C-alpha cells in the first residue's frame, strides 16, 4: 500500500524539486515524511466530516483541513 | 552510445520544471490515502476532488521539502541528498522535534 | 447598484452581505464594503495583468494555472503575499542550483 | 439545482479591463476566485481584531484601509489604499 | 478601574494541585496569557466549524471538536472527557 | 447552588466565558453547554501545566512558581511542547541542551 | 537629539551571550554584522505593525499591548505582557 | 581554547536574564521607529516586550545557525549557516 509511491515517482517529484542525485535510503524516509503529513491533513479533513454527520469526506473538508495546517490550497472551492 | 553520468538528471529537471501535471500515479495514491482513513473511520467515501486536492497540496509539499533537502544537501559540499538532509530541514522547519 | 455609483466592477452589495454574515463585528459601516471590494478588485487586476502577460510569453490565449504561478512567484510582491499558498497544477519556476551544472 | 454563488463574472469583467483579447480556463477560475475569498477572509478578520483592540463595535473603511496597510507588502499596500480611498470618495460623491 | 483576570481561579486550581506553593507576578501574568491564546484558539475554531456547516449557534459539540482539531492526543482526550463530564453535570444540576 | 461553576463542579466562571464568547463576535448565538465545556477545557489545561510547574518549582526548592518553571514545564512536556510551539515565555529561557 | 548607528550598540559581547544561550561554540567574525542585519529586519517588521495598531488607536505613545499584538501578527505570540 | 565557550554556554542556559543591554537597544527601537514615523513615544513595558521578543527570536536562530554549522562537519557558525537557517524557515 504505501510503498506503492513508487521510488520512480519519488525521484520524478524530486527531479521536480531540483534535485540531480539521489540516495537509496531517500525513497523510505520520503515514504515515511508523506505518511505523517497525509495523516495530520486527512485526520483533520476526517474531524470536520464528523462534525459535518457525513460518511463522504468532501473537498471543503480537505481545503479547510490543509488552512488548519498552514497549507493553504487554491482550485477547489477555497 | 552512452550519456554522461548527471546529464539525464539535468534534462529531466528541465522537463519536469517545465510542466505542472501530477508525478504519483493516481491510483496507488489514492488506495493510500484510502487505508490512511480507515484508522480514523470506517466506512469512509471520498469525492473525487477531494482526493485530488489532497494529491497536489501532498505533491507541492514534497517538492519544496525537496528544495531544501537540495539546499541542505548543497551546503554541506554535497550533491545527492541523503536522509540526514530531510531531517535537518524538516527540524529547521518546525514539523519534525 | 453601488458598483457604479464607485466606478468599481467587482459587487458591493456582496460584500457588504458576507461583511455582515461573516460576524466580524456587531455592526457594518457604509464605507467598509466600497473600500474592501475597491481593493479586491485591484488585487485581481494585478494578477490578471501579471498572468496574462505570462500567458502571452508562453503564447497562449486562455489563461491556465501554470500562467498563474508563474506571474505571482515571478513576482516579488505577489509571492510575499501568497507565501502559503500552493495553487493546484501550478508547478514551480524554473531553477537549477550552479553546483549541478556541468562542468 | 442548488444556486451557488462565485465572483466569476467580475473576474472577467476586470480580465477584459486589463487585457481585453484575452480569456481563462475554468480551473484557473477557481483559483482566482478561491484568492479572492482567501484575501476577503484575511483583511476582514484583521479588521475585526482591529475592532475588539480598540474597543469598538463597527468596521469601517478606515479598519479595512488599517488591515489592508498590516496586511499587504509595502508598494502592493500602497496601490492597495489608493484605489480603495478613491472608491470610497467617488461613492460618497454619487447617490 | 477593573482590569478583569483568571487570578482567583489559578490560584485556585493552583491550591487544589499544589496547596503549598505560590505564583510571581509574571508568572501569574503567563499564565492568564496562555488562558485568553487557548480560549481565542478554540473559540476561532468552533466559530469556523459554525460557519462551515452553515450554523448561526456555536454548541458544545463545535467546543468539542474544535478541541479534537487544536489539542494534541493525550491532551485532548483528557480536556475531552473533562468538558463532557462537565456539560452532564451542569445539565443534572 | 446560584453560580453556574458550581452546577458544573468547576473553579472557573462560566458566566465570564459566555460573556467573552457572546462579546467576540464568533457567531450570532451561543449554546449554553459550550461555556461550561469551554471553561472545563480552560481548566484542566491550567490544572495540567500548574501540576510540571509546581514540581519544576520544587526541583529548584522554591515556594513560589516563576516563569523559568513555566518554561522547563511545557518545553519538557511533549504535547505541551507542541501546543505552545509558537509561543514565546518572558523570562522563559531555554531548556539546558549542548 | 538625532539618532545615528545605533545599530552597533548591539556590541559584540552582546550578540556572543546570544549565541551561547543558543548552543553556539565557536563563532565566525562575519557573523555579527549578519546578526545585527536580521535583527535590524526582525525589529522593522514588528515596530512596522506596531506603529500601525498605534495609529489606528489615534495615539502618540506606543503601548505593550502594540508590541502583543504584532508579535501575533508575525506567528510569534508573547506571554507574559498581556493580551 | 573551547573550555570557557562551554562553561559560557551552561551559564547562559541555566539563567533567564537578558542578555543584550537595555539602553543601547532602547535606542536603536527608537530610531528604527522614528524611521517609519516621527514623534513616538514608548511605554518601557512595551520596549521590553520587544526585547523579549528579539531575544528569543535570537536564540531560536542560533539554534537553528548551530544545526546547520553541525550539518557541514564544521564547528564555527558562519553567515551562510545564518542565510540557509532563514531561507529554510521561509523567511526573507
Amino acid at each position: 500500500n504505501i510503498q506503492g509511491i513508487t521510488k520512480p515517482a519519488i525521484r520524478r517529484l524530486a527531479r521536480r524539486g531540483g534535485v540531480k542525485r539521489i540516495s537509496g535510503l531517500i525513497y523510505e524516509e520520503t515514504r515515511g515524511v508523506l505518511k505523517v503529513f497525509l495523516e495530520n491533513v486527512i485526520r483533520d479533513a476526517v474531524t470536520y466530516t464528523e462534525h459535518a454527520k457525513r460518511k463522504t469526506v468532501t473537498a471543503m473538508d480537505v481545503v479547510y483541513a490543509l488552512k488548519r495546517q498552514g497549507r493553504t490550497l487554491y482550485g477547489f472551492g477555497g | 552510445h552512452r550519456y554522461r553520468p548527471g546529464t539525464v538528471a539535468l534534462r529531466e529537471i528541465r522537463r519536469y520544471q517545465k510542466s505542472t501535471e501530477l508525478l504519483i500515479r493516481k491510483l496507488p495514491f489514492q488506495r493510500l490515502v484510502r487505508e490512511i482513513a480507515q484508522d480514523f473511520k470506517t466506512d469512509l467515501r471520498f469525492q473525487s476532488s477531494a482526493v485530488m486536492a489532497l494529491q497536489e497540496a501532498s505533491e507541492a509539499y514534497l517538492v519544496a521539502l525537496f528544495e531544501d533537502t537540495n539546499l541542505c544537501a548543497i551546503h554541506a559540499k554535497r550533491v545527492t541528498i541523503m536522509p540526514k538532509d530531510i531531517q535537518l530541514a524538516r527540524r529547521i522547519r518546525g514539523e519534525r522535534a | 447598484t453601488r458598483s457604479s455609483r464607485a466606478g468599481l466592477q467587482f459587487p458591493v452589495g456582496r460584500v457588504h452581505r458576507l461583511l455582515r454574515k461573516g460576524n466580524y463585528a456587531e455592526r457594518v459601516g457604509a464605507g467598509a464594503p466600497v473600500y474592501l471590494a475597491a481593493v479586491l478588485e485591484y488585487l485581481t487586476a494585478e494578477i490578471l495583468e501579471l498572468a496574462g502577460n505570462a500567458a502571452r510569453d508562453n503564447k497562449k490565449t486562455r489563461i491556465i494555472p501554470r500562467h498563474l504561478q508563474l506571474a505571482v512567484r515571478n513576482d516579488e510582491e505577489l509571492n510575499k503575499l501568497l507565501g502559503r499558498v500552493t495553487i493546484a497544477q501550478g508547478g514551480v519556476l524554473p531553477n537549477i542550483q550552479s553546483v549541478l551544472l556541468p562542468k | 439545482k442548488t444556486r451557488k454563488e462565485s465572483y466569476a463574472i467580475y473576474v472577467y469583467k476586470v480580465l477584459k479591463q486589463v487585457h481585453p483579447d484575452t480569456g481563462i480556463s475554468s480551473k484557473a477560475m477557481s483559483i482566482m476566485n478561491s484568492f479572492v475569498n482567501d484575501v476577503f477572509e484575511r483583511i476582514a478578520g484583521e479588521a475585526s481584531r482591529l475592532a475588539h483592540y480598540n474597543k469598538r463595535s463597527t468596521i469601517t473603511s478606515r479598519e479595512i484601509q488599517t488591515a489592508v496597510r498590516l496586511l499587504l507588502p509595502g508598494e502592493l499596500a500602497k496601490h492597495a489604499v489608493s484605489e480603495g480611498t478613491k472608491a470610497v470618495t467617488k461613492y460618497t460623491s454619487a447617490k
